[PDB]
């Protein structure tokens, strides 16, 4: 079978809380087999994750890990850190390790005790508190518009848009990146969803508006 | 591929399905796999396509020259021997499997090769992935002293076998009748029995569906 | 193995190539300059194995020159990139391939136009209005894809230049020691020693 | 993991009107040597179901035990065990095809072919193929190994769609299975000219034929053939 | 490692009513690394159109191989080469190099200009040739354009017609194809006409 | 295959089966293992059927040269022109070979050649896949000098042998007769060697 | 070695309209270049309102559907009779996958029925239990040839109005009952010209609130 | 090895070679390959030396266990035991096995088990690597009832065939006589059966 | 990967561990404390197989503060040692062994000595005056080998150690981001925020 396929998503850390983006395509070799992926999971309405690697993987874990989230605030009467939620899963997975589990997944929180927080989590176990990451086979090309113009005092319409452009940068590129983009803006209260994003239409809005990608005829 | 070819009374016919494969999709659903090596010499062919209609061309230019330089009719055992030895040289390499036939001065006659050089030689013949779907045919109905009728009824049927059985083999079947003392007569199509129904709708779009950036005249003159 | 750039602008061609030369676990040195100048306005960086690199950047050197004293004239960037093309296109299929990837960036003084090509080992050449080959790309492309404009001028085509090298040396595993920058204009070649 | 030693070769089978037909030669190869001559691979289970197996003969006289041992377990506080509550073919095949399965799920496969041939106690004809990677399917016309290739072919020229079945007849049916098993003595380099042949009407009931051989061949046609090509002698 | 699928591209050609069309994608890529939008897959010698799909450095070697030959035969010939004789010449020499080939699925089309009639024709890398009434496919989503063009396709279409035909036939394959798409071209040839349009498709 | 020749009074008897396999799958079933490269040398040809026939065409090529020039060759020269191309080629070939001739001097002759290309000249040889079940049989059962009847059963009830332990042998019994009578072809059907 | 997992070709189709929902799949089943059964069903009405088909490996895809046939009925047994929504079975069956991650069930599942607004639904699984809610997905052997194709006809993708300058796209609807099954059809009578291993018939099931209904078709059968 | 079993009017006969090899090495030249389970119940092993052995101790444990509770088994049983053994361990055992053994009611019977774990109930039974080379020798010279004598001399002539041929064969050819009368064991010598 | 130095001075032990955490092409972090304070007066520093590192330390650290608790006692950095060669060792015949290289420095209060421990995966104890794993060993063990004396100060100690980082950003292929210093003493654990 092939689980190894390709992707773009990132999350970062800024005054506002936490922005999410990822693309919506799936491939099978060269064959598209989807473009209306989601590939942020709702572990719950104040907890978020990342899908990249194994669909499956993360998918059926990041859910079972919304199910212990669950049982930790029934136990405790408190809501769980994101730290606390990060590994569980990380040690989660760290038990299957060498088995073939395939994940690289950003858990996206933001507590009263902690703030906005990101943690990588990934297959062989790693577990990194950050505030930026980029995962995927298109992240190199998102790393480059995110840290040219990162800033900590970014807005929410401004951070939004960064994420947006930093998709789009890969979905351009990549080849195994694009469909649409799916943003996300996670805050104290909860994550609030701000839309899907057709690629095709993107561009050339984003072409015309920005002065951007003069390489391509349009 | 399918492909056969049967021996009768004055002659022999030689039979083929026109499918052509890359992988598990249909490439060409009407191809021609039987190939003129010279006027009354033919030749069906299966295994690497280029390679058949490769070396049936080289050959069958050898046998062209050949026959203007001795002034005389070929022989299908010329054509038989000049393939054999330049398949046996490339030691199978060539992925030609080939079931030549034709009539002569000496008479006719019915052969097979194969990729690394060995021929046979027999009344009916078949080749290709198909050829034990049509090779059960053949095995069932076959009878000494057939007439011309038959054998192409035979051959055909031999062809269908592979058609409907084997995954390799589809669409049409071909047929070349080579009798003594006559013109050979190439029967282009002689069976469809596959024939694509009606589409229940027609996707012939709006003129201006398709979004256009950039139009200009191309210069194909000097 | 290593990080050569390309950006044309407006009435230039602007070439960045690393400085690193490694070999294990050990930078044998850190001022290396791989590029040679084909022609007083054709200029070509390369990367790739050790040794094929400058073995055959010398020998295209070689033959642009011949052709340079046999005619008394100076071959066009894209003249000189279709035989380049060419002799990596004969290589391939050849005992031993060289494996070495090229930019050519020349400057058409009959045209008078800036000119930049990307040359990958296998013969697969490209006229682009920034280039790079290796991982490089795949850092730098999206930062040119959008600040990189075709009007630009030098000194814009350098500050974009230096945008990128920033973004490598913050997410690039390896320690490449910095680029050296070359122009190719109208005058010529020329270095850009403080970068 | 597994390799097959000792084999049988082709199983062919086909519905007609009232019943199906089965059939398979008795030989146990073992590689290219024919050593076994006497080796029964239909075997029947009650009076209305016949079992054919190709494949390794070690496993299949596994399957024979298995399928003995079900009938007498069926029988087991049963009063309508000949009756009502008899073994019927579709019940008999599907232990079977979970049996290969789990073999397979366990890496350790029954090296076998199977085709199950009966009628049902409604009187419908029963055909279905089970093999050593649990795949499972049904047809009007079943054949394993080379019997796939050649047997079918043939087969299908009776019986092409389900509409055919009630025109075809026994005497018909029977005829193609006969000419069908002279083909693969042909063609078939691991084959014997002895086979047994199986019959199971919804009115006649369950016929076994054993000690059948392969007549009426085409050889003399062979005399005229001389050389590779070119040879006149 | 594999030539064919290293730098993506697809090609289609089809017939209509005393017309052909041949179009191909602009995309040439290392592996998933999207390099040039502006690599045109198509060339003309004469009135015979070529298309190109494989590996690009083949693409180009052959067209400049083409182009050598097809200029010759044009001075020794006195007359500019038709399709079907250049159908045989793709053929010839492909084949020449059978035991070391060029990782390419060429496209040849045109209409003989003595008789009128449109042609189409396909190969596989070590020259066989591939005719066709309808249409031929090439390139890394063929199995998609294969799919597209026998539902699509309808036999006498006219240029303009034809035109959309093959345009939704070539986009919507590409979007299905990670390594085919950044742009689209595609060219109607009437007997004595020939327009080339650009097409306006995702760049993802 | 299973093949055989074999040496007697008047002259030599060459037999053979006519099984052509593809795996498990009989490619053809009258298949003539016994090939003429002179009017009175033939063989018997085992292993892969392209390069056997590749071999007897060159052989018989060499030996219509030879006779053009120095008239009939023996059948120990026939046997050194097939041991000089198994031999030089060997490996590039899988024929096992054997030569049979008549000569008015020497009268009967039997030359064997194995794979490696090694010549061993005996009274009767035997070879091919199905030769193994018969090593027993033929050893017992071979004399000296028989007559032709004699020794048309001896290698008719052998090869029957041969048919029917080995899946690789089969169809129809060839025969050719040497002697100085002339040259005669004998052809039998499996209903009459099965019930041997 | 052994190899425990094989290739029973096939392809299916599944399309959610407005009220209604159809899944599709053709009754060949094969192996390497042989036909096992012209009609083989894998398309099955697995109760409350939900087909489900299994395409790939004929074994994994019967066992994963008996299992989810029997999960069904003990939904029923532990939860008071309760009526499973096809949400709840899409969950389910992705824990049946994922059961087996490290030895998966080589199949590409696709379920289909009525959401609980009674809108039509259709749910695609990985061989591993990834899924995904779509209005549009076709899966198995000739899935390349088919998609493409419905991404235009269905989703109307790279189609716009025409005369806008292709800046306003085609909007989206939904299609009849009568209009999706004629682009069924249109879809495995072009895959079955192109792919070898698709055709002999075609089996649609449809699902409305009314219950499940069956439709079969012939296809070609070489 | 080279090794039989034949059935005959009073009873049945086991026959074996001495030899047993490591490569080309003969590291035993007078081994005993007929070893019994049973008072008249015997086995002719091939293939490993040590799986035949381990395998025969293990049915010699069976069947003296089932003696005390059932009273004599029968030969049909025996065999049962052996392939039980031989089929639910076949991946890690290499035994080629004949059983052989004497009743009353059922007179004498021959079982042949080979690699897979298979049971075949013969007349007359052929194993081990030398046997390939007697199949058409036994074929065409096994006789149903035959006398001792005649039995003897089968078994004899065949394995001094298999021997010939067979470089894994060799040595004394011992044979085990299973009757009523009782057990009796035979041996003979190089000198006696080479120039058979 | 990568570079963890230690150094055992007169009164103190100082640790120093890079910064970088690389996957793939790509720099993921350039802040990552490689390091974990088992008691107050003893700290260990990993580097090894990703996941494994922090998991075992981890591990460790809890077995270390478990045993602080049960007797309100702290472990001499010998014992600690000890303890962590031998569940390496165990690690080591496991079915999946931690892959994970250690440096321990500790002052034991009862000897007022600075201490230095070195363990590799396979738990291969050694005390030495200075150590490092991976290849950083290949670079700095000359230089400590010839600047190091046994009567420094932990400013002398800091002096040496900022040699061999230059040492490493000057020979290393990798880009590390530089280091975390951290100093083991009488007073305890604290870190050196300006390096
Ligand atoms: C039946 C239908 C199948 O057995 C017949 O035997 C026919 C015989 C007729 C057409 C003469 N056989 C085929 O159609 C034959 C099957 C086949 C495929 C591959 C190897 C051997 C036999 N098909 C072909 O030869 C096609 C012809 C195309 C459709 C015009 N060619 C290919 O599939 C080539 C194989 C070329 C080849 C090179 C070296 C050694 C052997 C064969 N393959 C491709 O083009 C695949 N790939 C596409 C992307 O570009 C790189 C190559
Ligand atoms: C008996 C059968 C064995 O002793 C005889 O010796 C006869 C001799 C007669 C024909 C003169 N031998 C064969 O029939 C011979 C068996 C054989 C096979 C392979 C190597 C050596 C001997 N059969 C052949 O030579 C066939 C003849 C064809 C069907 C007309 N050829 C093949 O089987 C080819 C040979 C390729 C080859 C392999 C190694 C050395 C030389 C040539 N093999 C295939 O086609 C492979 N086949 C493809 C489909 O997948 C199954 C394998
Ligand atoms: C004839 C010889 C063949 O059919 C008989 O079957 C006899 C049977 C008698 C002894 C009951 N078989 C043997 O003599 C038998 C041949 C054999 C060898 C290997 C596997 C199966 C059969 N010989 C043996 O079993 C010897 C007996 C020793 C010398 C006392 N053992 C070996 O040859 C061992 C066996 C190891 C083994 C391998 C595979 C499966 C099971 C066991 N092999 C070696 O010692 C290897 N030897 C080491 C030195 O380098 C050369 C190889
Ligand atoms: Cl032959
Ligand atoms: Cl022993
Ligand atoms: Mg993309
Ligand atoms: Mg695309
Ligand atoms: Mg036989
Ligand atoms: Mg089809």
């Amino acid at each position: 079978i092939k689980i190894a396929t390709g992707a773009t998503t990132l999350a970062f850390r800024f005054q506002g809380g936490i922005i999410v983006a990822v693309d919506s395509r799936a491939t099978a070799g060269n064959w598209v087999a989807s473009q209306t992926v989601k590939k942020v999971i709702e572990i719950n309405p104040f907890l978020l994750g990342t899908m990249a690697g194994g669909a499956a993987d993360c998918q059926f874990w990041e859910t079972w890990l919304g199910s212990q989230c669950r049982l930790h605030e029934l136990r405790e009467k408190e809501r769980i850190s994101v730290a606390a939620a990060s590994k569980i899963l990380s040690n989660l997975v760290y038990q299957y390790k060498g088995a073939g589990l395939s994940m690289g997944t950003m858990i996206c929180g933001y507590t009263r005790k902690e703030g906005p927080t990101i943690y990588y989590v990934d297959s062989d176990g790693t577990r990194l508190k950050g505030d930026i990451f980029c995962v995927g086979s298109g992240q190199t090309f998102a790393y480059g518009v995110l840290d040219s113009n990162y800033k900590w005092d970014l807005s929410v319409e401004d951070a939004l848009y960064l994420g947006k452009r930093s998709i789009l940068a890969a979905a351009h590129r990549d080849a195994y990146s694009g469909g649409s983009v799916n943003l996300y803006h996670v805050t104290e209260d909860g994550w609030i969803y701000h839309g899907n994003h057709d690629v095709g239409e993107l561009f050339w809005k984003v072409k015309e508006e920005e002065g951007s990608f003069n390489n391509v005829i349009g | 591929t399918t492909i056969v070819g049967v021996k009768f009374n004055n002659g022999v016919v030689i039979a083929a399905d026109t499918r052509s494969t890359q992988g598990p999709i249909v490439a060409d659903k009407n191809c021609a796999k039987l190939h003129r090596i010279s006027p009354k010499i033919w030749c069906a062919g299966a295994g690497t396509a280029a390679d058949t209609e490769a070396v049936t061309q080289l050959i069958g230019s050898n046998i062209e020259l050949h026959s203007l330089y001795t002034s005389r009719e070929p022989r299908v055992v010329s054509a038989l021997q000049m393939l054999k030895q330049h398949l046996f040289k490339y030691q199978g390499h060539i992925g030609a499997y080939l079931i030549v036939a034709g009539v002569d001065p000496t008479g006719s006659h019915l052969f097979s090769i194969h990729a690394h050089g060995s021929t046979d030689v027999g009344y009916y013949l078949s080749l290709g992935s198909g050829s034990l779907a049509a090779m059960a045919v053949l095995e069932s109905h076959w009878k000494q002293d057939l007439t011309k009728e038959e054998a192409i009824k035979l051959a055909s049927d031999a062809i269908q076998a592979g058609i409907w059985n084997d995954l390799g083999s589809g669409s049409n079947v071909d047929v070349c009748v080579m009798e003594i003392g006559k013109d050979a007569e190439y029967l282009r199509n002689y069976l469809t029995p596959n024939v694509r129904e009606e589409k229940q709708k027609s996707y012939k779009f709006p003129r201006g569906t398709t979004a256009v950036l950039k139009e200009s005249i191309v210069n194909i003159c000097d | 193995m290593d990080i050569i750039l390309g950006i044309r602008v407006q009435d230039s061609v602007i070439l960045a190539s690393s400085k690193a030369v490694t070999r294990g676990i050990s930078v044998l040195k850190d001022s290396d300059d791989k590029t040679r100048q084909l022609s007083p306005h054709t200029l070509m960086s390369f990367a790739g194995e050790a040794g094929d690199t400058v073995q055959f950047a010398e020998y295209i050197q070689a033959n642009i020159q011949l052709y340079s004293i046999r005619e008394d004239y100076e071959l066009s960037p894209q003249a000189v990139s279709s035989f380049v093309r060419q002799e990596l296109a004969k290589s391939i299929r050849s005992r031993r391939p060289y494996q070495v990837n090229v930019l050519i960036g020349g400057y058409d003084k009959k045209k008078n136009k800036p000119e930049l090509y990307q040359i990958d080992y296998l013969g697969t050449k490209v006229e682009l209005p920034y280039g790079a080959h290796g991982y490089s790309g795949f850092y730098t492309f999206s930062l040119l894809d959008h600040h990189y404009r075709p009007d630009m001028t030098t000194e814009e085509g350098l500050d974009l230049l230096k945008l990128c090298v920033q973004e490598l040396e913050k997410r690039m595993p390896m320690d490449f020691k910095g680029v050296i920058v070359k122009i190719v204009d109208k005058d010529g070649i020329r270095q850009v020693d403080d970068f | 993991t597994q390799q097959p030693i000792v084999t049988g070769t082709s199983v062919i089978s086909m519905k007609y009107d009232n019943g199906v037909i089965i059939a398979a030669d008795n030989l146990g190869s073992y590689g290219s040597l024919l050593r076994f001559n006497g080796v029964e691979r239909l075997i029947p289970v009650g009076d209305n179901t016949v079992v054919g197996i190709s494949g390794d003969i070690s496993d299949m006289q596994h399957i024979e035990r298995l399928l003995k041992d079900l009938v007498t377990e069926n029988a087991y506080d049963n009063p309508l065990a000949d009756a009502e509550e008899a073994l019927e073919p579709s019940y008999i095949f599907e232990y079977l095809a979970t049996v290969m399965y789990q073999r397979r799920s366990k890496m350790n496969p029954l090296w076998n072919a199977i085709i199950v041939a009966g009628v049902q106690s409604n009187g419908d004809q029963f055909l279905r193929y089970v093999n050593l990677l649990g795949v499972t399917y049904s047809s009007p016309t079943l054949a394993t190994g080379f019997g796939a290739h050649m047997a079918n072919p043939l087969l299908r020229k009776v019986v092409d769609r389900e509409s055919d079945i009630p025109k075809t007849t026994v005497q018909v049916a029977e005829e193609a299975i006969v000419n069908a098993m002279r083909v693969l003595y042909y063609r078939d380099a691991r084959s014997s000219r002895n086979f047994s042949l199986a019959i199971i009407d919804k009115n006649t009931g369950l016929t076994f034929k054993k000690n059948l051989q392969v007549e009426n061949m085409k050889w003399d046609f062979a005399k005229d053939i001389k050389g590779y090509g070119t040879q006149k002698i | 490692s594999d030539p064919s699928s290293i730098n993506g591209g697809i090609v289609v050609a089809m017939t209509g009513k005393d017309c052909v069309a041949i179009a191909c994608d602009l995309r040439l890529g290392s592996q998933s690394l999207g390099v040039s939008n502006k690599f045109e897959k198509i060339f003309h010698y004469g009135h015979v159109f070529l298309g190109i799909t494989g590996l690009a450095t083949d693409v180009t070697t052959l067209n400049e191989m083409f182009r050598y030959k097809t200029n010759l035969y044009k001075l020794k010939e006195e007359r500019a080469i038709e399709p079907e004789t250049f159908t045989q010449l793709v053929s010839s020499s492909l084949y020449e190099r059978r035991f070391g080939p060029y990782f390419v699925g060429p496209v040849v089309a045109g209409i003989n200009s003595k008789s009128g009639k449109p042609f189409i024709a396909g190969f596989d890398l070590i020259g066989c040739i591939d005719e066709a009434k309808d249409f031929i496919v090439s390139g890394t989503a063929s199995d998609q354009l294969f799919g597209m063009c026998e539902s699509l396709y309808e036999p006498n279409l006219e240029p303009e017609d034809l035109f959309e035909t093959i345009s939704q036939a070539l986009l919507n394959a590409a979007d299905r194809d990670a390594l085919s798409g950044w742009g689209a071209v595609v060219y109607i040839i009437k007997k004595d006409e020939v327009v080339k349009r650009y097409l306006k498709m995702r760049q993802d | 295959t299973s093949i055989m020749a074999v040496t007697f009074k008047d002259g030599v008897i060459l037999g053979a089966d006519s099984r052509t396999t593809t795996g498990a799958y009989i490619a053809n079933r009258v298949t003539d293992k016994l090939t003429r490269v002179h009017d009175k040398i033939w063989c018997c040809r085992s292993g892969s059927a392209a390069d056997t026939q590749a071999i007897a065409d060159i052989v018989q090529y060499h030996l219509e040269l030879y006779t053009s020039q120095y008239g009939t060759p023996s059948t120990e020269t026939a046997a050194s022109v097939f041991k000089e191309l198994c031999y030089e080629n060997k490996d590039n070939l899988t024929a096992g070979i054997i030569v049979a001739g008549y000569d008015d001097k020497n009268k009967g002759e039997v030359y064997t050649i194995p794979l490696g290309g090694s010549v061993h000249k005996l009274p009767y040889a035997i070879a091919g896949s199905g030769s193994t079940f018969i090593y027993g049989y033929c050893d017992k059962n071979f004399r000296e000098n028989m007559s032709k009847e004699e020794t048309v059963d001896f290698i008719k009830h052998s090869l029957s042998q041969a048919i029917k332990w080995d899946g690789s042998s089969g169809g129809v019994i060839r025969m050719v007769v040497l002697t100085a009578a002339g040259v005669e072809r004998l052809i039998f059907y499996p209903d009459e060697y099965e019930q041997l | 070695q052994f190899n425990p997992y094989g290739d029973n070709g096939g392809t299916i189709l599944g399309i959610a309209g407005e009220d209604f929902a159809v899944l599709a799949g053709d009754t060949r089943n094969i192996t390497d270049y042989s036909i096992n059964s012209r009609y083989e069903p894998k398309v099955f009405d697995c109760g409350d309102n939900i087909v489900m088909s299994a395409n790939g490996f004929a074994a994994d895809g019967d066992a994963l559907v008996k299992r989810f046939k029997n999960s069904v009925k003990w939904y029923h047994f532990d939860h008071n009779d309760k009526k499973l929504s096809i949400n709840s079975a899409a969950r389910n069956i992705q824990h049946l996958l994922y059961g087996k991650r490290f030895f998966p069930y080589y199949v590409h599942t696709i379920i289909a029925g009525l959401d609980e607004d009674g809108k039509g639904a259709v749910y695609s699984f990985d061989p591993v239990g990834s899924y995904e809610r779509e209005q549009c997905r076709a899966g198995g052997a000739a899935a390349s040839l088919i998609m493409p194709f419905l991404d235009n006809q269905v989703n109307f993708k790279n189609q716009y109005e025409p005369g806008t300058n292709g800046k306003v796209k085609k909007p989206l609807k939904y299609l009849s009952v009568e209009e999706v099954i004629k682009l069924v059809r249109d879809s495995f009578t072009s895959a079955t010209e192109r792919h070898i291993q698709v055709g002999d018939g075609l089996e649609i099931l449809i699902v409305t609130k009314d219950g499940v209904r069956k439709e079969f078709y012939e296809l070609k059968r070489d």
